[PDB]
């Protein structure tokens, strides 16, 4: 539902529930493998602004299933629905969640 | 004495145990280790966390802190806290109480404190 469209090809922004087994982003790794997910990354977290260092944030490090994954607290929440916000009015997050940030190759946003 | 953190404390006198620059951001790839004993064998060891605890969390398993009770790492675990929330008071079964702090290479947080002294 909320996503961007690009050339035969999508950036989906959902919300989920379960913990993912996700380990932690390696960004010089997640850089070099796909640097799109990246680029994207840091558009969307300069505006996100300050990410509590005491809020998970876990990467895939894969081509075929490429996610970057934010966890909603209490304090992670404020600044994630700000930013949100700028790109999609109807997502609006809630505790106890994780915002996952996924890029598909070929399908689009329809 | 090149050891940048840690060391034998005497509890004696009660002193404090903080992550190497408390309260700003403690430095990466981080391995300190205390071991804090009571001066006679009978006495035990209380620690109180300061409410203001910043560590890494991710299950905890980049930054965090260990408690164990007694003098080796190989002591039984008291706890290992990481995230947001203090630990609550910890009171050491023996006369030593084995702290570690660990760092990883990416991200800090304000890290820990905490103070030491004898039971009641
Ligand atoms: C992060 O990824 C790089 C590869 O780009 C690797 O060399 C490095 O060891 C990784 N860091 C950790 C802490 O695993
Ligand atoms: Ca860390």
């Amino acid at each position: 539902q909320h996503c961007i469209q690009h050339n035969h090809s999508s950036i989906t922004f959902s919300l989920l529930t379960n913990k993912s087994d996700l380990e932690k982003c390696n960004f010089t790794r997640l850089q070099a493998v796909d640097r799109v997910i990246f680029d994207l990354f840091r558009e969307f977290h300069h505006r996100v602004g300050d990410f509590p260092v005491t809020s998970d944030l876990k990467c895939s490090h894969n081509t075929s299933y490429r996610v970057i994954e934010y966890e909603v607290t209490k304090e992670s929440l404020p600044r994630l629905q700000e930013a949100v916000s700028t790109l999609f009015p109807d997502l609006h997050l809630s505790e106890d969640r994780f915002l996952q940030i996924q890029a598909h190759d070929d399908k689009n946003c329809t | 004495l090149g050891s940048p953190c840690g060391g034998r404390l005497n509890s004696k006198d009660a002193g404090y145990i903080t992550s190497p620059g408390y309260p700003q951001d403690y430095p990466s790839h981080q391995n300190c280790e205390w071991i804090v004993y009571a001066p006679e064998p009978n006495q035990k060891i209380v620690l109180n966390f300061n409410p203001h605890f910043e560590i890494e969390k991710h299950d905890c398993k980049y930054d965090f802190i260990e408690i164990r009770d007694g003098d080796s790492e190989s002591a039984d675990l008291l706890g290992k806290h990481c995230g947001n929330i203090a630990p609550p008071t910890i009171i050491s079964s023996g006369s030593m109480l084995y702290i570690r702090f660990t760092s990883d290479y990416a991200r800090q947080g304000a890290g820990f404190s905490l103070r030491y002294e004898i039971f009641k």
